[PDB]
Parts: C-alpha cells; structure tokens; sequence
C-alpha cells in the first residue's frame, strides 16, 4: 500500500485524479495478485466479507477491507489472471445453495456438481453468514440415536442436534466407523420417522478425490446417499473452499434443522480445514499464533458449532447433530485447537487404536470417550443393560488396574476377567455393521446377564451373528416388539431369555 | 494501468515511486518541462514553514491542511496534476520527504542526461557525456581547481597510501 | 464524533473518526447498522483514526459506513430488573423475553475498591459440599477459582452450588456465561425454568445472566465479564445482594483477550497469551471487594487450559484466588462426585483460628495422609490389591474410605452420576471423617463409604450386604 | 513480453516487466542465461512485476537483464522416448545422449482428473514380500508412502521392490530421482542399463528416469516433480498404462517447496514450511490417481526428517496416502531389514473381503500379539522378568520368531547382506505365519525366521539352525 500507487502507474494517474476518474470499487484492478491472493485495487465501497467475481470469471471474496484494496483470497488459480484484472463487485457475500436435492448428491463445496451426475438443482441459497440459535430455540436434545454399534450408542448414547466430537486417527476405519453410522441412518430414512430420519451430510474437508471415490462408492452401495448430501471439499480444493465447506454445510443443516429435519453433519475434519484456513490468514499476513493457527479460527468453530443444534419445536422442529471430526494424528489433541474444542462439545469420542490393532474395530478408548449428555442423548431402553456393561467395564479395566499392577488377585474376579472379556467380545463390532438397538441390547442381554460367561469368547461374537439370524427369523416377532417397547421389557427380558437360552444353548451346544 | 516511461534518471524509486509517477506522468503529456520547472520553484515555495508545519503539528487535520496549504498557496501555480501529486504527498505525508523526490527527479530534462563517474573531489558535476568519446579530460583541463588532498586524494587518485599498503 | 469504516479486516475495525477522538472505551455506535454495533475504541491511531473492536456481526458492512460515538463507553442497563432476564453483554435480552427493565445505564467498566473499600471479611460461608469446607474455605467477597472438567464435574458442581446457594444464601447471583454455550444455558434455562428460582412471573429471580456466548465476537465475548461485573456491582453496592458471581467461562475471556491483542497488532505475553491477560483480570479482581454494601464473591470457571495451570494464564490467576478447586481427574475418575484435588482444591486461608481448629486439624490429619497415602500408591501400582503390609493397608483404605466419603452424590446429576443428591451438613461432614480417623471402620468395611452423603449411610449400606 | 532481472535474491529472480506480464507459471526464456535459465513466473509482484524463481542458480547476472518470456510455462518433451532416459525437468538427456525426441510436449502442470473420472474404488495389487501385503495389502495403481529414513537400506529396499516387483511388472515405470545422490543415480543408472530395462538399444525402456537432484537449484529439484507427473500421467492415461511411479524422494520436494517459502517472501511456516504445503499436495496428490485410463501405482519413497512424522510435514502427508509404509528405525536398527513398523506401516486395504479373511485375520492376530507385546516390552524391559505370566513368554518368543519372519535379506544386495531369503508367494506368507500361529515352530530357533523367504524353508533353516 505504501508503495504501490506511491509508485507510478496505479499511482500514475492517481495524480491526475483521472483513471475511471478512480472507482474500481464496484470493480477492482487486480492490485497484485499473486498466489489466489488477489490484491485488488479498489472494489472500495464493499460489504464486509463480500464474495466477488472475477475477470477470470471465478470467485474470490473481499475479506479484508483495506483501504486501498480488497484482500482477496481468490478460491483458485493464478495461472488464469495477471494483474489488473477486474474484479466486478456482486455487493454481495456467500450464501450457499441449499435444498433438499442435495440429498442425494454429492457436490464440491460450491454445491456444484462434481458428482458428475450432471448438476444438482439449486432450490435454496442460504447463508453461511448464518448465525447460531437461542437457548429457547434449542429444545435440548432428547432423543437417541443408533449408529448401529452398540458401543457407539451405549457408551456414547448420542441424541440429535447433538455437538459431539469424533475423534481417532488416520483412516483408522474411523471414517469406515462413521460411515456404518451412517449405514446405520439408513434403516430410519426406510423408517419413516422423520425424527429418526438423519439426513447426512458428510462435509469431506480437503479429502482427496480418490478418498472421496471410493468412499462415495461406499455411499452408493449403501443407496442412503439418497438422503444425503456429500459435500465435498476434497484435497485439492482451493483452501477457501475446503474451509469454506463446513459453514456451507452449516447453512443447509440448520435449514433441515429448522425444515423440522434431523440433520447430521460429519465434518471431516476441522482439522484440515483450520490448516487451509490458517494458512489462508497467515497468508494474508494475519499472523498464525499458537501451533502456528491464528485462534479466532476457534470463533469461528465455535460459532460454527453453537449454529449446531436441536431445535425446539416452535423453534425448528428438527436437529442439526454435528458430529464434527478430527482426525486425530497420534490422538494428538495437544493439538491447539483440539485443546480448545475439548473445551467446546459435550463431550469427545476417543478412539484407540491399540483395539484395533488387537483387531477390534472398534478402537475406542471408551474411558477417555463421554457424551456428559448420554441419557439426554439416549433412551430407557439401553440404560437397563448397559449402564452395568459400562461399570463392568470398568472392573474390567480395574482389573487391568492391577495390570499395571498384575495378573492374578481375586476368583471373583478371575471370573470377572472372564466376563470382561465377553464383554470385549460385543464390542468387537466390524466395520459395516449397522444395527438396531433391539440387537444390541440383545446381544448385550445374555452375557451381561452372564450366560456368555459360559462360553468360548471367540465364539461369542459367531453366537451372535448366528443369534442375531435366529430371532431375526425366528423371534421376529420380538425384535417387533423389543422395538415397539422401544426399551427392553420385561416380558421382552424374560422372552428374551427364553429365545436367548434356547439359541444360547444351540449355539453353547 | 499505465505503462512504462522514465526521463534519462529514471531513478530507483522509492521516494521517487513518485517521482516516477511524474518520469512517466510529466513525461507523458510532455509537461515534462512545465513541471519539471515546478518542482524547482516548488522547492523554496515549501521551503518555509506556515500551513506545511501545520502538519508537523499533528493536531491540524490533514483533511484541512490540504486545504489551506494547498488551497490557497499550493496551487499559487502548482496544480495541472501538480497540486494532485501535491495533495497526495500530501496525504501520503511525503512532504517532508519531497526535496528528495526533487532531487530525484531534477536528474531529469538536462540532468536527465546527467555525468556520473566516481573523480576525485568534486567529482562528475551532472552534466552529460556521450560514452563512445572520452569527455573526461576535457573538463579536467578546464579548471586547475578542486582540492584532492583534502578533497579526494592522492590515495584514490593516485594512491598516496598504496605503497604504505603493500607494506 | 463520527467515524468512517475506513477498513474492516476481521473484527479490527479502522475507523477513521471523523472528528475528536475523546477517550478510549468509548462505545461508538455504528451507523448503517440494523443492530447494535458497538465498537469499542481501542486505539487512537491519530489523524482521527481509531483501531476500534468489532464485537457485533459483520460481513455486509460497508467500507464506508458511518459510526457514530455514543462517546462513552456502552451504557446498558443496571439494576435488579435484569433478575431472570438473560441479557446479552448489550444489557439487551436474550431471555427472548423482551426487555430488560432497567433504567440505569452503565458504563461496563468500574472502579476498583479502594484500600478502604476493603470490607473484606475473613471467613468462611458454607454451602455445604464437604469436601470444601473441609479443605478450601469460604471467602465473603472471594474469588473462588473452579478449574476442571466442564459439564462433568466442574460445571456440574457449579449448577450444584447454584442450586444450594441462590436459595440459601439470599444475597443473589450473578452468572456471566462468557462465550457460553448457547446450548448448555438452554439446557440451563430448561434447568432454571425448572428449577423456577429463576422467576420470571415475577423476575425475582436471584440471578442475573449476562451472556457473551461462542457464536460472538472475542470483543463481545470478552467484555460480558465487564458488564456483569458492572451489574453485580449494582447488586452488591446498591442492593447488599452478596452475589455469586458464576463467570464460565474467564478462560473463554482469557481466549478472546488473546486472539485479540494480536489481532490489535500487538505483543500478547507468553504463550501467545495477551499480556495484559493479568491487567484485565487484576483491574478486575481490584473491581470486587466485599464493599460495606456487599459482597461480591465470586466463583469462577477456568478452563483450565489444557488442563494446566503451571500455564501461564492459570499461574496469574492464582494471584487473584481466595479459593481454587482444583478437580482431580483422577479423583473424577476415581468416581467421586465431588471429583477433587484436594491437594488443590485450596485456599491459601484456612487456620484452627479460622475454621474450627478441630476443623483445622482434622484437615491437616487429612492433607496428611493424603500426601503420605500417594506415597505408598506408588509401591501399590507396582505392588497391591488390597494387601501389602497391612497397617499400611489400613491408612491406604482409610485414605480411600475418606475419598469415597468425600464422594457426595449429587441431585442434578442422577441424570449424569446416576446418583441422587447428597448435601452433607457440616458436622455431620467433619465427624464423618473425624471418626475415620478415629477408625472403627474395620467393623464397618470401606467401598459403601463411597458416594455418599453422611457417613453412616455407608454404613447401613454395608451392613445389609454383611 | 520482457523483463529484466531487477532483484535476483538468490534464484528468487525478481524480474520487472516493463510491458505485460503473461499469466503466473509463465515459463520465462532470460535472454542472456544460456545457461538455459527458465524463471517461472510465480507471482506477479505487482506493477508488471513479477517473482519468478530460477531453478537455476544466478552468478554472472548483472543486475538488469533482459528475460523474455517462453511464453507459456514450460513445455517438455512427453511420450516414450523419454522412456530409457534420463530427462530433468526438461527432459533433456541427463542421459547425456542427446535429445528425449518426442513429438508431444507439455505444461508440466496438470491437474487433478475428475473425480467420477477416476475409478472410484480399487482393487488390491498384493505386494508379494509377505510381511509387507500381509500387512500392507496394495491396490493396483495405488499411492504408497514409504516413510522410512532414507538410505538405511532404505532405498536399497525400495529398489528390492522394484526388483522383485516392478521386473515382476510389465507395463510402464516412471522412475524419478529427486534430490537423490546422484552417485546412487549413477550406479543405479547403470545397473538399469546393465538391466537392459535400461535398454542400451531402446529409447524408451519400459521406464523413463525423471531426476532433480539435490544439488541442484531448488527449482529444478521442485518442479521435476510436476515433470515427471505430466509424463507418467502421459503413460497412464494416453498410454492407458499401468504406470509404476517411483519417487525418491517427495520429502526433498516438500523440502525444496518449504525452503523456498521464505524466499518467496512469504511466511515459511511451522518448522519453517511451505504453508501451501497442504494446497500443493492436494493438488498434486490429486493430480495423481489410477483413472480409468490407466493406474500408475506410485510408490513414493519418503525420507522422514529425523524420521518425524509428528512433525507436521509427514503429519499432511498422510492424507495423501492410502497405503503408508512406515519403516521402524529400531528394527533396521536391529539391522532387521525388514524394518518396518507395520503397526504404523497401514493399508485399511487388507480385508476379510479383498484379502480375504485369513490372511486378514491372521494378521489381526498378528498386529494384535505385536501390538500388546510392545507394549510390555519396555516394562519388562528394566523390569525383568519372572514372577509374571510365561504364556506371555509364549507370545514373546513367538512374536520375536514372527519377527523375525519378517525378515528377509536384501537378496539382490549380496553387497550389502551377502545374503538371499526369499519372496514368498502369499499364500505360502498366510501359511507361514499362520503356521507360527499354530506355533509348531516353538522349540525351535530364531534367526530362522530372519531374513529368509518362503516358510518351509524358514523350517528348513530353523532345524538347521538347531545345527
């Protein structure tokens, strides 16, 4: 600034006054540009924030109102433009398109098509410039909701408009976890509840095309794209749009939120997202600050996720859950902004990986895992047997205790062990493995009830599956009814043990 | 923008960036001179304090300054572009710091085609000098003057101190 | 004066006044705007051009809007007519409930208490949660820090002590939710509306809210803590109210502070932590006092960054504590609900003098043991179940009696404990542990001790199964 | 359009055009630089200014120059000549045997091909080294980090690799010497030829050598890298190609990327980066793919600095990657070629499904044993032994037999090892294993299980072992 247009050219008929007389302000000469930072002289009467369009036709947006000029992250290129180039105005910042046809399609962060199934319809625009609802706008949230791991749902028992935070590592199957999760949704989009209806929205934040196919493939194995959007900020992805995508995807969320829809966004991940964002301040000049990120990039989550919500009634009908992700490198949340976002949800799901490499999918670091939430989040039904699980669990782990003091201390307990292994067994749970609760307590209901206790642990898991075809076929009947008491009953119980003995003891014998 | 123009020095800029604006400005339109006569009687008509010191004082609005440094007095016949670059140096502050543009600048429409190499004493004097012929001695002759001892010395121009510095 | 939005990079606004600068704070209002944009002066940059704060919503705004002074800082309304209302840092509600009715403005700044004003008064209150009076005494005007476990132990016990005291002390609260979640004060509405002592058919509430919530500014966020801090004033000076003042987050302050200084451009201290983190808290602190009025004693969330406190941000807050309930994760791990540090979960007060010296001694028998207790656990992780060298043993169990009876299930949390609430009146606290050392708890067996309210309840608890 | 050199800040060249600036990435000619001194044109510095970047170096420039502009960014030669050569950036025969006589040229940019374009979900190209697709299952045109601290044997593994592999396979290579110690390049160059793959009789080979060594100007080194992409792309698609794409090593690209950030005047970053690093990869990464048109399954060596991963630079890289191998220090340490830390060394490729579930599971089974029995084994390690669990010894022993199963010595590299021990064909590795899981072999040795192939033959040398 202080030399441009103090020098020549630009300033060189400044001096005259005459040069448009001046105005680029509804334009702009491109002042410097390199490197998607479109330094653009003029555009000077500008909105705040306001996205512009360019003589290279594209996109970038007048962030910073300087005096002179209008920093301009241009989302892309470099190799179109040189200097000067103009820059028309459109007084006008983002909004996003957003509808409902989206579901069913993926777009690039544009919601544009690359989807190549042609374009998307564009019914809404909406604002990502959107802010957050009110105490009284949220009812808080009541519900359950099933992912279809039983661990998920219990350990986590997650509601809808849920803020929560999934967090584990590098294509740890944790994405294969949540896309299950999403499989999972499913069976409600084929249910008819709305409210049990999740549509998805998997926000792919800067995840590279060839992650995105083959996943997307995935989707559309599972046909449930159809009620879900991808939106799709993939790696190569400008850096404006790969951190733009997450309050894109906010403004169509809370649209179905407020449509009375129970959306579900996955954001994956802020983590990645922050690195363009950062990147994008830093290269403005704005400065980084701790683990090289500015922190209002915080603010900017933070907002981003208060605009997650479960609405109250009268006040949007409907949820935006936010599962955000970060992927977590090493489970590193060390990691600033992890720091600070431990600090933002109602609890933080931790995986580990070490089950994994066990072989147990899932990872989970249950302990470390919380919805404070839970019940909120939750049900009558698995409360029943799960919350004695959990505290199994945690004899079990205390058991472990006295692995990091032990082997051997108590018969009780060599028989807890025993059942603490069982207990493993369950939540050993694959990838691809959508369930109802029905069966998830069920399958909890025998063991936890100890008559897993009598059996080969590696058998426990084939029980199951070869249970869950026997009620399936045979109890159906229940699994209708378990499903109508929408807990566990117990006339559902004492059936249940009855199937279960019977079952329990083909499968035992 | 525009393009490209820059009087025989031309200069470096910076402090010139817009002296350069007028190596291309004055240039073009070719009030080159006009100008470049302007700026040399600009040079005292600044030179004194009054609404210029104004700025000093920090407190005197520079809104306003402009307006009554260059209302009045700094268009007194100092304004084609002249009281524009004026009133932006103005505001650009780059007042106190004009002299210098001058300076820049006024190696410009003669000067422009200024004489440079590094001689003892007073050295080149700007003037000119076409560099297939030698220009050089003639001007030494000229004058049996200058004072290179005291004034640059037998050590550059000779090398009193040379032979002290082998050793 | 006027102001000219002359740049608007983020929430760092130049605005180039237009006309006088007059003191900084002041609140300028900006014109072109369908909202209460209040900037706060921040800078005189000079030739009229000031670095001001955004703390108000943006993007639409025009480089060249027109701002106008209010020339003082915000006045906002003062008074007891926020009780019940939820008003935002602009003394506006977001109780959505329209108005809040106070016809006293202020400026969100005040003054800090002389030496004089010092109507400190040096002694313990008592809400009841045993393992505080026990370790950590009550301040009248005190900054009681709460670091912790948000939502699962910290804010947990911070609703609990809300849910005792806005009832049982009178002299009423005064919660600021700095950055606050929109959905935890839902939830806390839901829970207030519920709770009614958040009154509404009559606002006779006995606590003010001032939020400054996430979806805000860092400049909004951060000057909510003034505010309150103006408004409890108003309480405590002017209505005797001995308010607790609920701040969560000061962290969330604290973070606003930081992102801001280097967005002011400037230097922030170590860490990156804005280095006037200590100014704006100590000018802050030195803005409470127990006056002769009131008292204004504060209990106060801290994120606890990263859960660390050798951190410098924590590190300068400890200046300010009167009370510090450092949690122990741990021991929030270890069940116990309340969730402790109690080695730090401390009051640099607390003297036979000052409590009972009893209370006094029977502490330090406790801190004791405790710090001897973790001596021993050392050789338990690589040596017991429960069995060593049984003396040894028995101060071990003892130790964990008097942990599991520090446990006091708690009501608002038999939706998150499971357990239903407890409140351990005094005595019956300190004679609980009392007779522990005293051990006759060898007829009576240890683990029921765990999560309960007295200590007896243990016993029956035991017994049935023995 | 021209430019003169008006600041040249190392082979940061500063060049003010004095006229129109061609669009940024413009491939500049310096009129004067015969030393062929393209400058890229990377920003336009604003008033008909631009930074370009030299990928050369500078001394002799006399601050003034005239550059004009080769009007585009770079063209190269593409094709198959470039096929059994040895190009730089711009093909030029590094060879040193004149021209890489093509008819097709190129941008070197290129981009990332669409997303329905590409093949949306792969299939397993197995890896044949039994540890390796035992753990590390490949997809046939698939991405694969090495990371591994370079020149540990760890080059000379990869070139193991492409010994057994990329002879194994047939399509086309694209082999890219970046940064490397051009001493290896020239063994290696004439151990190709000596191959014959390197045909001293063929223009093409069936692989093309892209170089951009170390010490060369950064440049150079930065932008072989889209250089040999746009070839290999060129073979991939045009050439419907089964590409192999061996990069040695990116982490001297990312290097060369982050040092020059400074330079570039803009900020460096964390540990001094490239910022963009993420953009750059993105793009990159992306403009790598195994469409439809061919696969180009790309191996790509990553020296790890000071094997930091944590370190954010390989942090990134790790979304690039869908197969990561991670070598273990220690293990090479242990002079345990295989090295690998292969519970970090992962593919969630492997499956009951792709890979079938034995193999899968006794692999489960396997990260499982290993991944507890690390976990001891510093606990153990000071604190001895024996009054604990001896089933546990079981485990312990037997993973060391796994270990050392692993383990196979660089069979080629008699230089190096002396030593032979064998590929192993995968279900003779499942076996293998598999057989150590049913623990047979327990009573016997366990340097059998080191640095050998096939199983039975480990047997074999275990009772041999056993003298």
């Amino acid at each position: 600034k202080t030399g441009t247009a103090e020098v020549s050219s630009i300033l060189e008929e400044r001096i005259l006054g005459a040069d448009t007389s001046v105005d680029l302000e509804e334009t702009g000469r491109v002042l410097s540009i390199g490197d998607g930072i479109a330094r653009v002289h003029g555009l000077r009467n500008v909105q705040a924030e306001e996205m512009v369009e360019f003589s290279s036709g594209l996109k970038g947006m007048s962030l910073n109102l300087e005096p002179d000029n209008v920093g301009v992250v241009v989302f892309g290129n470099d190799k179109l433009i040189k200097e000067g180039d103009i820059v028309k105005r459109t007084g006008a910042i983002v909004d996003v398109p957003v509808g409902e046809e989206l579901l069913g399609r993926v777009v690039d962060a544009l919601g544009n098509a690359i989807d190549g199934k042609g374009p998307i319809g564009s019914k809404a625009r909406r604002r990502v410039g959107l802010k957050a609802p009110g105490i009284i706008p949220r009812i808080s949230v009541r519900e359950p909701m099933q992912t279809g791991i039983k661990a998920v749902d219990s350990l986590v028992p997650i509601g809808r408009g849920q803020r929560e935070l999934i967090i584990g590592d590098r294509q740890t199957g944790k994405t294969s976890i949540a896309i299950d999760t999403i499989i999972n949704q499913k069976r409600f989009n084929d249910g008819t509840d709305e409210k049990k209806k999740l549509y998805c929205i998997y926000v792919a934040i800067g995840q590279k095309r060839s992650t995105v196919a083959q996943l997307v493939k995935r989707l559309t194995d599972a046909d449930a794209m159809k009620y879900t959007i991808v939106v799709s900020a993939t790696a190569s992805d400008a850096a404006p749009l790969q951190y733009l995508a997450p309050y894109s995807g906010c403004s169509m969320g809370e649209y179905f939120r407020d449509n009375g829809k129970h959306a579900l966004i996955i954001y994956d991940d802020l983590s990645k997202q922050a690195v363009a964002y950062r990147q994008m301040s830093l290269l403005l000049r704005r400065p980084p600050g701790r683990e090289a990120y500015p922190g209002d990039v915080f603010y900017l989550h933070s907002r981003l996720l208060e605009r997650a919500a479960k609405m109250n009634d009268a006040f949007g009908g409907g949820s935006l859950t936010a599962l955000p992700v970060i992927e977590t490198q090493a489970g590193d949340v060390s990691a600033y902004i992890p720091t600070n976002v431990i600090s933002i949800t109602d609890g933080q799901i931790f995986l580990e990986t070490e089950l994994f490499y066990k072989g147990i999918r899932p990872a989970i670091n249950v302990g470390l895992s919380v919805s404070r939430v839970g019940s909120a989040a939750q049900t009558r039904a698995m409360k029943q047997v799960a919350g004695t699980m959990k505290l199994e669990l945690a004899q079990y782990r205390e058991v472990a205790a006295f692995a990091q003091f032990g082997s051997d201390l108590d018969a009780a307990t060599q028989q807890l062990l025993s059942r603490g292994v069982r207990l493993t067994e369950l939540l050993k749970q694959g990838q691809y493995s959508p369930m109802a609760i029905e069966e998830q307590v069920a399958v909890i209901y025998a063991g936890v009830r100890g008559y897993l206790d009598k059996l080969e642990p590696s058998k426990i898991t084939k029980f199951e599956n070869a249970f869950l075809s026997h009620v399936i076929s045979q109890h159906q009947a229940l699994l209708g009814k378990i499903r109508t008491d929408g807990k566990i009953s117990e006339e559902s119980d004492a059936k249940l043990k009855e199937i279960v003995t019977n079952f329990l003891a083909g499968f035992e014998a | 923008f525009a393009k490209l123009v820059r009087p025989p020095v031309q200069i470096y800029g910076i402090e010139g960036r817009y002296a350069t604006a007028l190596y291309s400005a004055a240039s073009k339109q070719n009030k080159l001179e006009q100008v470049e006569k302007e700026l040399l009687r600009v040079g005292q008509i600044l030179k004194e304090p009054k609404m210029a010191a104004s700025l000093l004082n920090p407190y005197v609005k520079r809104s306003v300054k402009v307006k009554s440094l260059s209302d009045m007095t700094a268009k007194e016949k100092f304004s084609p572009l002249t009281s524009n670059l004026i009133n932006l140096l103005a505001e650009n502050g780059r007042l106190t710091n004009t002299p210098a543009v001058i300076s820049a600048f006024s190696t410009m429409m003669s000067v422009h085609r200024g004489e440079v190499p590094c001689t003892v004493t007073t050295a080149s004097a700007l003037d000119e000098t076409t560099l297939t012929e030698l220009k050089t001695v003639l001007k030494s002759f000229l004058s049996k003057g200058q004072v290179l001892k005291l004034e640059v010395k037998i050590d550059p121009s000779i090398m009193g101190g040379m032979i002290v510095r082998i050793g | 004066t006027t102001g000219r939005i002359v740049a608007v990079i983020g929430a760092v606004v130049d605005v180039q006044f237009d006309e006088g600068l007059p003191p900084i704070l002041n609140a300028l209002e900006v014109q072109g705007r369908e909202t209460r944009l209040v900037l706060e002066v921040a800078q005189h940059l000079g030739e009229s051009t000031v670095r001001t704060i955004a703390m108000d919503g943006t993007e639409g705004l025009v480089r060249g809007q027109k701002v106008l002074d209010s020339g003082a800082p915000i006045r906002i309304p003062v008074g007891p007519e926020t009780l019940g209302r939820i008003m935002n840092v602009i003394g506006e509600p977001i109780d959505e409930r329209g108005p809040i009715k106070t016809k006293q403005f202020a400026a969100i700044h005040a003054e800090a208490p002389e030496f004089v004003e010092m109507s400190v008064e040096q002694e313990i209150l008592v809400t009841g949660i045993k393992v505080v009076d026990l370790l950590a005494p009550y301040a009248k005007g005190g900054k009681i820090g709460l670091f912790g476990g948000a939502g699962v132990g910290k804010t947990v016990l911070i609703m609990e002590l809300i849910n005792n005291v806005a009832k049982a002390h009178g002299g009423y609260s005064v919660f600021a939710g700095v950055g606050e979640r929109t959905r935890e004060g839902n939830d806390l509405y839901h829970e207030m509306i519920e709770s009614g002592v958040i009154n509404l058919k009559d606002a006779t509430s006995k606590v003010a809210l001032v939020y400054g919530q996430m979806n805000e500014p860092p400049g909004a966020r951060a000057r909510v803590a003034l505010t309150g801090l103006t408004v409890a004033e108003y309480f405590r000076d002017q209505e005797g109210q001995d308010v607790l003042l609920f701040i969560d987050n000061i962290f969330r302050f604290t973070q606003a502070g930081s992102e801001v200084s280097a967005l002011l451009g400037r230097i922030p201290s170590a860490v990156g932590y804005q280095p006037t983190l200590a100014t704006d808290m100590g000018t802050m602190q030195e803005r409470i006092t127990t006056t002769k009025k009131g008292s204004i004693t504060s209990v106060q969330a801290i994120y606890v960054p990263a859960d660390d406190l050798t951190d410098p941000a924590p590190a300068t807050t400890f200046a300010h504590l009167d009370a510090t309930t450092v949690l122990s994760r741990a021991i929030a791990e270890l069940g116990i609900y309340p969730a402790v540090d109690p080695l730090d979960s401390t009051s640099r007060i607390m003297d036979p003098n000052i409590v009972g010296s009893e209370h006094y001694d029977v502490a330090r028998g406790v801190q004791k043991i405790l710090q001897d207790y973790k001596s021993l656990q050392d050789i338990i992780a690589i040596l017991g179940m429960d069995e060593l060298s049984e003396e040894d043993k028995l101060t071990v169990s003892r130790a964990r009696k008097i942990q599991r009876f520090l446990s006091q299930p708690f009501q608002v949390a038999e939706v998150f404990t499971g357990h239903l609430g407890k409140l351990v009146p005094l005595k019956e606290t300190i004679k609980g542990f009392q007779q522990i050392l005293a051990g006759e708890y060898d007829h009576l067996p240890e683990q029921a001790f765990y999560m309960v309210g007295p200590i007896e309840e243990a016993v029956a608890k035991a017994d049935k199964l023995a």
